């Protein structure tokens, strides 16, 4: 290792090389193994539809012109390297906004071994559209993609595998989502056509299956706290107007603010979701507390009272409970 | 994983009706096959709009529905011809699959139902 | 010939030597045609504020 | 700083309890060691405990889980082998270590229960 060998062995790698060709140019398709080692997903956005992905892209390659004899180990060249090589045009399909860190210096590796082979790596944080069915939310189970292609060469001159099959990307236990766990993750390779070509993709799959704990701290037990609120006001007396009415309206209020606060922070879809049936089956419960004091005070003065008090506090609970009952198996 | 059938085979209404994993393959695309001859692209409608795109061939002449609630596509057929004699599929497509005319391009199909008329 | 990578390197060089990006094709003779294509590949928002 | 210890040693359930800061080392797992050669991996679970990782020659036949609050992992092994008989660890990795595979990654160790079949 005098290092001038080094420098030129380096030099007569260069010299004769054309970037705007790919490696065996006419000849057969260029071979690009990839490999992934998640680092985290920071965010899942609802409103947004996506989710931000961090990572060590390596991609894997061989180029007869960058062949060297002699010097029996790996080099390991300063990443600036990259600029003067010709690397895959690999691109995220379904990404929003992407960047390559560059702090203190561009995060890139380049390794070339003696046969000729190429070693690139990027570390790449990317925002990534995924598409959510909120349908069933927040007992929702969402599938995230991340879709890599060659965004110029079909497969007449490049094809994608994984590196290692299914152990190509690693990293996954590393993510760490307050809302979400992954229940599992797949990796595809295919090709997909179209008018100008075959070209070929690779897919990296992820489940997340979302914790229910949040929602019933914030918005099921509020809920049923306020019901049980509206059922207080059948023990009080019929004669207590005031006391009895303030209970109901208090109880619609703090449900219609319930549901804008629940609804404002959310995607405009134009379904109805589960915590919708749940909201208005509590909304209906309260109404009609309501409307059970208003048709008694209708019936005792300005036409039983206790007969019909006594069947509303033992029938109320017992609907509620079979209403919550019917509604947690129909959503687990 | 998505299950489709194709029923309902010169006022024909085929009707395909998909099950399963609905949601991951939004665009749905009706396709036929004449005998002895290759697949060729009929049709594709959207998910949730209904969004529709044509072959050359059949165009003001075939109309694509989609229903959503029962899950099912709807192929009506007007000013049939000789021609239009051919085993008639529904097909679904992922999210990022690329290109309407291509069957490659579509993961799940149905049994085929036979026109004659 | 086919298959030369340094033929097809010498012809593409041969292509950008002299060549003159300030000046359009035919730049005096009539107009160059520019025909376009779009694949619409989302629409990601849709803001009424803004 | 965690201190792991490990009780058990048909079907073996070993159990691995951990009691110090362990939110800064979110990442729990099993390697083995017979004589004679280095401690190996055996699988890895996460803080969620919902990702989990095993090595090549443990699929199927071994399982981890982990139970929070308990603050317990897990290992159930089933369909033993004469191989199997070796002396297993518990130990746990920090947020930023990287590789699950190296025991040189991971801080702190279990006692190294011994199992014989
Ligand atoms: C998240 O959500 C996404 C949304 O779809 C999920 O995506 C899908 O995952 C499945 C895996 O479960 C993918 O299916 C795999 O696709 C590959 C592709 O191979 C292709 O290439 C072949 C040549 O190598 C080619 O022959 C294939 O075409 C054959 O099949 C089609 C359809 O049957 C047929 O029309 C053709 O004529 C061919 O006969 C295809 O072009 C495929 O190889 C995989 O096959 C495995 O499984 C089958 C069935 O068990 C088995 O028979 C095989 O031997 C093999 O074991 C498999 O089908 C699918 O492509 C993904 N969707 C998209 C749009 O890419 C994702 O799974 C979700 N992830 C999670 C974690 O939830
Ligand atoms: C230069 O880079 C090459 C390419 O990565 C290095 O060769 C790789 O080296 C490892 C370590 O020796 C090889 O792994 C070995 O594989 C055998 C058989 O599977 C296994 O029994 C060993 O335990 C070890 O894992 C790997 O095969 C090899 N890659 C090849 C051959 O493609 C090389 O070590 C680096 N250094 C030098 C000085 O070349
Ligand atoms: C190292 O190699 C260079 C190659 O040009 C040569 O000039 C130099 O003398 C060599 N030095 C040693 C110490 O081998
Ligand atoms: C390739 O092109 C170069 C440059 O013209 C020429 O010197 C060389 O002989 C060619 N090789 C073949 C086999 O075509």
């Amino acid at each position: 290792g005098n290092m001038s060998f080094v420098k030129e062995t380096v030099d007569k790698l260069l010299k004769g090389y054309d970037i705007r060709l790919r490696p065996d140019f006419g000849g057969p398709p260029v071979c690009v193994g990839m490999n992934i080692d998640i680092a985290s997903i920071d965010m899942v956005s609802e409103v947004n539809m996506d989710y931000t992905l961090t990572m060590y892209f390596q991609q894997y390659w061989r180029d007869k012109r960058l062949a060297y004899s002699g010097i029996p180990l790996n080099l390991t060249l300063d990443n600036r390297v990259a600029d003067q090589l010709w690397v895959p045009d690999t691109y995220f399909l379904n990404d929003k906004k992407s960047f390559v860190h560059g702090v203190t210096v561009k995060n890139r590796m380049i390794r070339l071994h003696p046969d000729g082979t190429v070693l690139y790596g990027l570390r790449i944080t990317t925002t990534a559209a995924c598409m959510m069915d909120l349908r069933r939310y927040p007992l929702d189970e969402q599938n995230c993609t991340l879709e890599i292609e060659s965004y110029g060469y079909t497969t007449d001159d490049i094809e994608f595998y994984w590196r290692g099959g299914d152990k190509a990307v690693t990293g996954v236990e590393r993510i760490e989502l307050p809302q979400f766990s992954i229940v599992e993750h797949r990796l595809v390779s295919r090709n997909v056509v179209f008018a100008t070509g075959a070209y070929p993709r690779l897919s990296l799959s992820f489940r997340l299956k979302r914790n229910i704990g949040y929602f019933i701290l914030q918005t099921y037990m509020p809920s049923i706290l306020i019901t049980i609120l509206s059922w207080v006001s059948f023990w009080i007396n019929y004669d207590a107007s005031a006391a009895r009415v303030a209970l109901g309206i208090t109880t619609v209020l703090t449900m219609t603010t319930i549901n804008t606060h629940l609804r404002e922070t959310l995607p405009k879809i134009p379904y109805v979701k589960a915590i919708d049936m749940y909201l208005m089956g509590c909304f209906v419960f309260v109404f009609l507390a309501l409307l059970e004091y208003a048709f008694v005070n209708y019936i005792f003065f300005g036409r039983d009272v206790n007969a019909i008090d006594r069947w509303s506090r033992i029938v109320f609970p017992f609907t509620f409970s079979l209403f919550n009952l019917v509604y947690w198996l129909y959503y687990v | 994983q998505v299950q489709l059938v194709e029923s309902g085979g010169g006022s024909l209404r085929l009707s395909c009706a998909a099950s399963g994993h609905t949601f991951n393959y939004p665009i749905m695309g009706w396709f036929r096959q004449a005998p002895g001859k290759e697949r060729e692209f009929v049709g594709a409608i959207s998910w949730s709009g209904g969004s529709t795109s044509y072959a050359d061939s059949v165009k003001d002449r075939f109309t694509i529905s989609r229903d959503n609630a029962k899950n099912t596509v709807y192929l009506e057929m007007n000013n049939l011809k000789p021609e239009d004699t051919a085993v008639y599929y529904c097909a679904a497509k992922g999210r990022y699959s690329g290109g309407l005319y291509y069957p490659t391009n579509y993961d799940y199909w149905g049994q085929g139902t036979q026109v004659t008329v | 010939d086919p298959g030369n990578m340094s033929f097809v390197k010498e012809t593409v060089d041969k292509l950008l030597k002299g060549y003159d990006i300030r000046l359009r094709p035919d730049f005096g003779g009539p107009p160059v045609c520019v025909g376009m294509n779009i694949d619409i590949a989302s629409i990601d928002m849709v803001s009424e504020v803004n």
